[PDB]
């Protein structure tokens, strides 16, 4: 059968960010302890992940940008305040110690998984700990720092034909549509939010340059969205998409802050509905590549991820709790499975035909025969 | 409880001792084959011979007890 | 929105590659091997689960620790149970074990650090550079550690 | 009662496997014992270490019956 | 009452004859031997007797053999217990043991023979010649053998 | 401590001598049974006697009686009718089927204890299959067919500086005064029932000849004697006569026949009494050699030649444990008994009289 791989450091869980702050990476370490106590520890690699160094950061940013984040300190915040704005340093990406220390981890291990895959001896891996897509070449947004993922991708890039990326996350990946808007080999897919939220962009007509029209996709929605009417838009796509893009590779960013119960999100999604997604991705056999990114509502999350590790083994598990150390935080029920809210769709029938009825043959425009 | 966690060890070392104590007990098997034969051939064949030789394995290991007594 | 200059830093990709001496020898770490052959049949797999909670029972704590410090040793025998009770009955698994260096990574006290707790953060609530500066000889790294693990003591 | 035989058979042959069972708790004697002691300090001085050793090893000869069942 | 002729025969007495060869090789025959360097200290004794009893229950008759049997190849041994019962579960102790002699030794039957006991003895009741003639299998020693067991045999 | 040697074979309980007659080996069969039951065997060593051979034999008797021994059979008993009454074979001596062979076990029994103690290398030894003491060259008597007491003895008297026999048995030994009647190494003591009992002899004039006189003793008796009667004429004589004969080794016949409830004794004795006896003996530290004889109980016999051989080893023996011939040993199940209910007929001055009359006697003989 498949086997699977898996990363992992300790010391992420000790990282704070400041007062009030959403993103807390203690969630990484709930989510550690789930898999060893179900037993799932028989059936897969375990890898530590070495700090990274400023060579592959310097790969994509600026090496002086860099040179900024080893001399700025807390306690002497108040000496850089003009290029603390410049760079979007602020309320939405605070300054603390050990900043630097927190993304060497995330860089090191997506990058880690990104050679076993190039190794050509096996299908899967996983990553909760990257997921970082907002950052930019020069400046810091939306919480995140440094754009792992696009430096995991390059190394893909080299050995695998074609990478298709997806972003389930409700904010949309525009700094993953940034760098391959004009280039075929490389499609960007992206579900997400749209109407007065973060970043604000992600319309209909994102479509590329150049050569690149029908070759960075988006499909934006609306609140209350369910698990059932997400399954009338992304099934019939990617049967659509495989004889057509014909991939090589898949990046599957588990954004798991589309989940319901969330400080930010508005969605109407459970655990079954957003894991019915990779049981159809997994049913093509082909080189995955799973990870994280966003959320804040810590409980839900670690019961979203554990459940998505073991189909990729095609393996059950049943529903319920061992004895741990985090038992109590799993709220009232102490149930893996979970309910969504009240929330109804607000999207119309013929609002989903809308761009299947317009795009499907858009891209029967491309060559095929 | 003090007691339960030694009892855990117990499940850990059963089968390594287990291994050992059947590399024991068939050293001296020969003595319970015949000895089972030859008391149904005078008393019976109703009598079940290895039922008889399981007897006498239990017991032969409540008197060990009293080594730890 | 879309920034030029802010695209990529030329890839420079080819796609096929075919053996271009594949890097990690040290970017990642096994740790964790299964074993199939003999141990999962469906009888010896409840083996480990009773060794996995005897950890969790009456024996040493190191920093407080009830099975995760058990398991990254198992690897290093990959095949044995008894091997791993000799050197976890030995002085410190912690201290002659340097070059792995797993064993400080697991998870990551006084009465006086502890009094200037109370005396801490039960005063300025918000502070958290106060909180190190005080107590000197932890981090905020150590000090945030506590407040996970203090909830469960209420109840 | 034809199991009186046996047990006089035990009596002959108890003595000797006793010295063999020796032999065997003897070698993971060395797991019982800082085990026992680490026990000991986590709680208080109060139980006896001696006690803990003699009553799991009378507990896994009761395991090892059920080859001989 | 004094016969001078019948007194003695000329026993040539000497009273020192200090190592004339001494006889006995042969006129006695050495069967049983103490040990109480190790048996005798009032902690292996018992040990025995738990034997000697265990012969006297389910196990094999020769001739209708109790414990008797058994004591005699003890010796054999001169410091064991378990040897004889490799001997003593061999198919026979009596036929491959023909030098010592001994396993005929200890104790010295068919119902047609058995049938002309009481055709035999409750007619004429004090022959004693008839007996061994009408039995001709077995002789008057053997014939007398039975007469002291069955007297249990009515009770 | 001191070594202790037994002898015994199997064959012996299945001989069998004719109808009504008193005399059954089979009684020796029993005791052997008891030192095993009671765990004795592991404080002695079991020999086995092989057959005896006409060559020890003919040492004494002639070998023409001998050859007669061997042309008999019990289906041509008639042709033999003129010899048979010549050499009193009969009513008391019947003929019988491994008549010989029987005395070959007990010839054989006591000639092999004969020499363990010539080896010089332990001093007890017993047989109870021997004791018979009533033959004669040319003729059996009084149920006996070979004088094996003599044969034995033999043995002993070219390694031995001076044997002291003895006689307890009812009956009383005239088969082994006949042939030291001259001789005075070898000291001939009895006590025996006197007038109207066989063999009608052991009155007190029968002393000795020659150099014989005072070295062939008696001391007759009559019915009705207690245990505690034996007492006052057992002890005092030997301890006059230690120092006096200076003995090297003793032969001690115990006939059991003098206990209660016998067919022909009419004696007062239990085991205690007679059991009495050999603790002073053992007291002096000599070459010992026990013998039985008669005995026609077969109950009570066993019970006595048992505590005998224990105390030969100056150990204690406390009842009956599980065995084959249990229930024949009474209704009481004890080993120890009681006597029957006779009283002694002999007076205080019928002990002084050779009392008063023979220690002096023996103070005739040179010492000083
Ligand atoms: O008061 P509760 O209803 O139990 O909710 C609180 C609260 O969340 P909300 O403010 O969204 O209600 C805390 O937020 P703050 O009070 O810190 O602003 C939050 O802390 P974080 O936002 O820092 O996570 C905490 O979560 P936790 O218990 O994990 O610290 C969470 O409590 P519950 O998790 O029990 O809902
Ligand atoms: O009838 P019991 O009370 O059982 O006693 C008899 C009886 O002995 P008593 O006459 O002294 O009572 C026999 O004597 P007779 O009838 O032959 O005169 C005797 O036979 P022996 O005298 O020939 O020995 C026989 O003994 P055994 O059974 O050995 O033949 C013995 O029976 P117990 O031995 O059972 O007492
Ligand atoms: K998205
Ligand atoms: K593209
Ligand atoms: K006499
Ligand atoms: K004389
Ligand atoms: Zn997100
Ligand atoms: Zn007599």
């Amino acid at each position: 059968r498949r086997k699977v791989c898996y990363y992992y450091d300790g010391d992420v869980g000790n990282y704070y960010y400041g007062q009030g702050h959403p993103m807390k990476p203690h969630r990484i370490r709930m989510t550690h302890n789930l898999l060893l106590n179900y037993g799932l520890y028989r059936k897969m690699e375990i890898y530590r992940p070495h700090k990274a160094n400023a060579e592959e950061m310097t790969k994509y940013h600026s090496d002086d940008y860099i040179k900024f984040l080893r001399s700025i300190r807390p306690d002497n915040m108040s000496e850089y305040s003009k290029q603390m704005q410049r760079f979007n340093v602020g309320e939405d990406c605070p300054v603390f110690d050990g900043l630097f220390e927190f993304c060497q981890l995330s860089t090191g291990g997506s990058v880690a998984s990104a050679v076993k895959l190039n190794k050509q001896q096996t299908d899967i891996a996983v990553n909760w700990a990257g997921g970082l897509h907002h950052a930019k070449k020069s400046e810091a947004s939306g919480f995140c720092y440094v754009n792992d993922i696009v430096l995991a991708i390059l190394e893909l890039l080299k050995y695998h034909q074609r990478v298709l990326y997806i972003d389930i996350d409700i904010h949309h990946g525009d700094g993953v549509e940034e760098a391959f808007y004009t280039t075929d080999r490389v499609m960007t897919v992206s579900f997400h939010k749209y109407g007065e939220y973060f970043p604000g962009t992600g319309d209909l007509r994102d479509i590329g340059a150049g050569k690149g029209k029908y070759y960075a996709v988006n499909y934006p929605l609306r609140d209350g969205i369910d698990d059932e009417s997400y399954e009338a838009i992304f099934k019939p796509v990617m049967s659509k998409v495989m004889e057509m893009f014909q991939p090589s590779a898949v990046v599957l960013q588990c954004g798991s802050d589309s989940l319901s119960g969330d400080r930010l999100g508005c969605f109407n999604l459970t655990i079954k509905g957003h894991a019915k997604c990779v049981e159809f991705v997994k049913s093509f056999n082909l080189p995955m590549l799973m990870l994280g990114g966003g959320g804040y509502t810590i409980r839900n999350v670690a019961r979203c991820w554990t459940y998505e590790t073991a189909v990729a083994l095609d393996t059950e598990i049943p529903n319920e709790l061992p004895y741990n150390d985090y038992f109590e935080y799993f709220g009232p029920d102490f149930k893996l499975h979970i309910s969504p809210s009240n929330m109804t769709n607000q999207n119309t029938n013929e609002y989903l035909e809308k761009i299947k009825q317009r795009l499907f043959e858009n891209l029967r425009m491309l060559p095929h025969a | 409880d003090p007691a339960i966690s030694m009892d855990l060890l117990r499940a850990v070392l059963q089968p390594s001792i287990n291994e050992e104590i059947q590399t024991v007990f068939n050293k001296y098997m020969k003595f319970f084959q015949k000895a089972a034969l030859n008391v149904r051939d005078n008393v019976g064949e109703e009598v079940d011979a290895e039922q008889l030789i399981q007897e006498a394995c239990r017991s032969c290991l409540e008197q060990a007890k009293l080594l730890f007594s | 929105r879309i920034n030029v200059g802010s695209r990529f830093q030329a890839e420079i990709p080819l796609m096929r590659d075919r053996a271009l001496a594949a890097a990690d020898p040290h970017k990642a770490d096994l740790v964790w091997q299964p074993w199939e052959d003999l141990e999962s049949s469906r009888e010896k797999q409840r083996q480990v689960e009773d060794l996995l909670t005897a950890a969790c029972s009456s024996i040493f704590p190191g920093a407080g620790t009830n099975q995760e410090l058990a398991l990254h040793c198992l690897h290093e025998s990959r095949g044995d149970i008894l091997e791993t009770l000799n050197k976890l009955l030995l002085k410190k698994p912690l201290r002659p074990h340097n070059h792995p260096l797993a064993t400080y990574h697991y998870t990551g006290w006084k009465m006086a650090e502890r009094k200037l707790f109370n005396k801490g953060i039960a005063i300025y609530k918000k502070d958290f550079f106060l909180v190190q500066k005080l107590i000197q000889t932890k981090t905020v790294a150590q000090c945030v550690e506590f407040y996970y693990t203090y909830k469960k003591q209420v109840k």
